[PDB]
RNA sequence: CCCCACUAUGCUUAGCCCUAAACCUCAACAGUUAAAUCAACAAAACUGCUCGCCAGAACACUACGAGCCACAGCUUAAAACUCAAA
């Protein structure tokens, strides 16, 4: 299916970041994935401190990899990212653009519930 | 029979159903700016739908996106990211007297 | 512990008015439910007891909001008697 | 050739008005209690409007005024009630006086 | 400019100053308001301890420590030792809902310190350790 | 414990107690009058008597 | 009952045990709101069809028999004596 890899990389110089991305995209292809696009979301301060591979991180490079892969590649890729020392945090989710949003007519009002109690005099 | 008798039909004056501010829009966990508009600035607590004004479907979408974004490294948990404090105030809550 | 400090639950004092800053902070923590949450967490509330409390609190909200809605609806009728003497 | 009730109802101004929310109507003050003006505007129920602060003395019994209607009858069903509670008055906003 | 209750964010260029010091440079008064005691420690922005006072160190014992006046006395004592070390403005970080939560802050002010901000850091577990069983009273 | 040296502080405490003594006398009057209250339970119950909730059919 | 300390235990894995006010004490499916609405209370009153279950209290979540990884257990489950009530 179509997946989205949300990849937070260690803050590095341009050469080491390109080597990490190439090494990560090749890992996807080695597992049978068809990589569709690579998006750079920019280097930013993390929302909190993240400890990864005996190091503390406060900034990271946010990248996205849109790709298709067999269902068995996800588990194998997650294991690969856990060993890459230049990856702070990597998560694979089902691509949000696959889920088609159903149409909505609006808010249907809810009337106050009726006949909850008998009408006998108490 | 008679021309002036009422005729059966649907209410012509019926108003269109109201929609939430996010009706028809995609809620992504990477759009931290939008998600930040539905958490407390001081505590990061997700606002209930009585504060956000969202429909049930979008209250769930926002909630699930926030929880995903927080643990994936996109959004803080204990406070609203200060970068997003000057965004439009869409929630119905006032903390200053 | 891993987050930045002096952002969460932080209120700045204006013109040395520490009372108003503390009241604002207490109002913030109260509205977000933290004060009541801290109190309920001092001793363990068993799940059966928590479910009963939530049911009681939800039924109280419905009753209180419906009584308030009726009070506001009838308040206009609190005007002086237009037909006094009849 | 006697007009039927169905005909009277179809061609009545109250029928032709449609929904009452945000409709401008002409009312007449028929009863006054202190600064509460009781105004009939052609509906089942009168509305009660407070005397405006400006030109309050111009509003007297018989004075015709302009109203913006909100509801012809204020009614609501409350928790546990079997029927709707009615206050037996219309909801309207007093705009001013009508003059020629 | 209008007043902002939100604290200045470190790394941005704010105009607020206190004795020529930025918000990130103001010392911190850590108040631990427990149910049976109140502890106050003033530290520098670099985490250097400057003064410590608690209801117990001010000569209160047993239930008297868990009072507002006991915390107020601890605040004055901590303020006095901190003022000698050059402290005027402090950032208050209070954790706990004890009786000396607010009184400890008053004592810091009566002792000559100016509170520029108040921070709550009461630990709230998001799901955490199981607390002790309820009391039968 | 010499009152001669603590005059200003004593006069403060004395005035503060007097203000709190009068304040209770003020509050009590305004509480019964309802000057600050949204409505008095007594007044708010006479209004409900006129529009009683009807959980039964008539 | 209140305070402190600490164990079995609450967790995981692999097997047992098979019990709860396991109760929303309101069976499944289909249907109705009219007639008589209806002991009381509770969560208005009923029809069709089917399975399960019940027939004074207590003895009795007991005895015996039988089955079961259960061996101070579980399930099924009586009788005698006693009472005019429960
Ligand atoms: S009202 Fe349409 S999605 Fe919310
Ligand atoms: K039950
Ligand atoms: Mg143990
Ligand atoms: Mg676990
Ligand atoms: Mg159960
Ligand atoms: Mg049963
Ligand atoms: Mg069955
Ligand atoms: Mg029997
Ligand atoms: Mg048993
Ligand atoms: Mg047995
Ligand atoms: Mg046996």
């Amino acid at each position: 299916p179509r997946y989205e890899l949300a990849l937070i990389l260690k803050a590095m110089q341009r050469p080491e970041t390109a080597a990490t991305l190439k090494r990560t995209i090749e890992a996807l292809m080695d597992r049978g994935a068809i990589v569709r696009d690579l998006e750079n979301l920019g280097e930013r301060a993390l929302p909190y401190r993240i400890s990864a591979h005996s190091q503390q991180h406060n900034r990271g490079g946010y990248f996205l990899v849109d790709f298709y892969a067999p269902t068995a590649a996800v588990e194998s890729m997650v294991e690969h990212l856990s060993r890459d020392i230049d990856v702070i945090r990597g998560n694979i989710v089902k691509h949000p653009l696959t889920q088609e949003l159903k149409e909505c007519e609006g808010i249907v009002p809810v009337p106050l519930a009726e006949k909850l109690y008998s009408t006998k005099k108490r | 029979s008679n021309e002036d008798l009422p005729i059966s039909m649907e209410n012509p004056y019926k108003e269109p159903l109201k929609k939430c501010i996010l009706c028809g829009k995609h809620v992504d966990y990477k759009n931290v700016q939008l998600l930040s508009q539905f958490v407390s600035p001081f505590t990061g607590c997700i606002y209930g739908r009585h504060i956000t004004g969202l429909c049930g479907k979008k209250q769930k979408e926002i909630t699930k996106a926030i929880k995903r974004a927080q643990i994936m490294g996109f959004m803080p948990v204990t406070y609203k990211d200060p970068a997003y404090l000057k965004d439009p105030k869409v929630c119905n809550i006032r903390y200053r007297e | 512990a891993k987050h930045l400090k002096f952002i969460a639950r932080t209120v700045m004092v204006q013109e040395g008015n520490v009372e108003s800053a503390y009241r604002t902070l207490n109002r913030i923590l109260t509205m977000d439910g933290l004060i009541e949450d801290i109190k309920h967490r001092r001793y363990y509330e068993k799940p059966c007891r928590r479910r009963q409390r939530e049911s009681y609190e939800r039924c109280r909200r419905i009753y209180n909001m419906e009584m308030a809605r009726k009070i506001n609806f009838l308040m206009r009728k609190n005007r002086a008697d237009p037909w006094q003497g009849c | 050739n006697v007009e039927s009730f169905a005909s009277m109802l179809r061609h009545s101004p109250l029928t032709q008005m449609g929904p009452a929310k945000d409709k401008l109507v002409i009312g007449r003050i028929f009863h006054i209690v202190e600064n509460d003006l009781y105004i009939d505007f052609g509906g089942k129920f009168h509305c009660v409007c407070r005397r405006p602060e400006v030109d309050g003395e111009k509003y007297q019994k018989g004075t015709r005024v302009r109203l913006r209607l909100l509801d012809l009858e204020l009614t609501s069903r409350f928790l546990g009630a079997t029927t709707d509670t009615t206050v037996l008055e219309a909801n309207a906003v007093l705009l001013g006086i009508q003059e020629s | 400019t209008k007043f902002s209750i939100y604290p200045p964010i470190p790394g941005e260029e704010s105009s607020l100053r206190w004795a020529g010091k930025k918000f990130e440079e103001i010392p911190i008064a850590h108040i631990k308001a427990s149910h049976n005691n109140t502890q106050i420690q003033v530290v520098s922005a670099s985490n250097e301890p400057l003064a410590f006072a608690s209801c117990g160190t001010e000569g209160f014992r047993n239930a008297k420590k868990g009072t507002g006046i006991a915390a107020q006395t601890a605040g004055i004592a901590a303020a006095a030792r901190a003022k000698q070390k050059g402290v005027i403005h402090i950032r208050v970080v209070v954790k706990g809902l004890g009786p000396g939560r607010l009184s400890a802050m008053h004592g810091l002010i009566m002792g000559g310190l100016e509170v520029i901000s108040i921070t709550d850091n009461t630990p709230i577990p998001h799901x955490g350790c199981r607390p002790r069983k309820a009391r039968k009273l | 414990f010499r009152d001669d040296a603590c005059r200003k502080e004593i006069q403060g405490f004395l005035d503060c107690a007097a203000r709190a003594q009068e304040a209770r006398k003020m509050r009590s009057i305004q509480e019964t009058l309802g000057e600050s209250g949204s409505l008095l339970p007594n007044k708010l119950n006479k209004l409900l008597q006129r529009f009683p909730n009807k959980p039964y059919l008539s």
